[PDB]
């Protein structure tokens, strides 16, 4: 039940090869649901499933 | 495999075996 700055939700956390912009925080797909979140302390790209 | 409950059930007849049915359908008429 991850909570990355207010985002309550369930899903696995794994490192992903994606690369955000420095200001970009969140990842969304064509269906407008979260699938990529950046860690607010150790800035990294994680995949949500 | 989608996020919000939506699951896609694969077809009973896979793409490989239906190809075998087709080849059977061709084979008889040829
Ligand atoms: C937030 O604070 C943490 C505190 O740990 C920072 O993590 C450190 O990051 C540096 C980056 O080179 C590492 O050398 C340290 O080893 C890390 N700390 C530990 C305890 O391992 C993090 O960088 C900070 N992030 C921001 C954006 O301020």
């Amino acid at each position: 039940n991850f909570n990355f700055n207010g985002l309550t939700g369930t899903g696995v956390l794994t490192e992903s090869n994606k690369k955000f912009l420095p200001f970009q925080q969140f990842g969304r797909d064509i269906a407008d649901t979260t699938d990529a979140v950046r860690d607010p302390q150790t800035l990294e790209i994680l995949d949500i499933t | 495999q989608k996020f919000n409950g939506l699951t896609v059930l694969p077809p009973l007849l896979t793409d490989e075996m239906i190809a075998q049915y087709t080849s059977a359908l061709l084979a008889g008429t040829i």
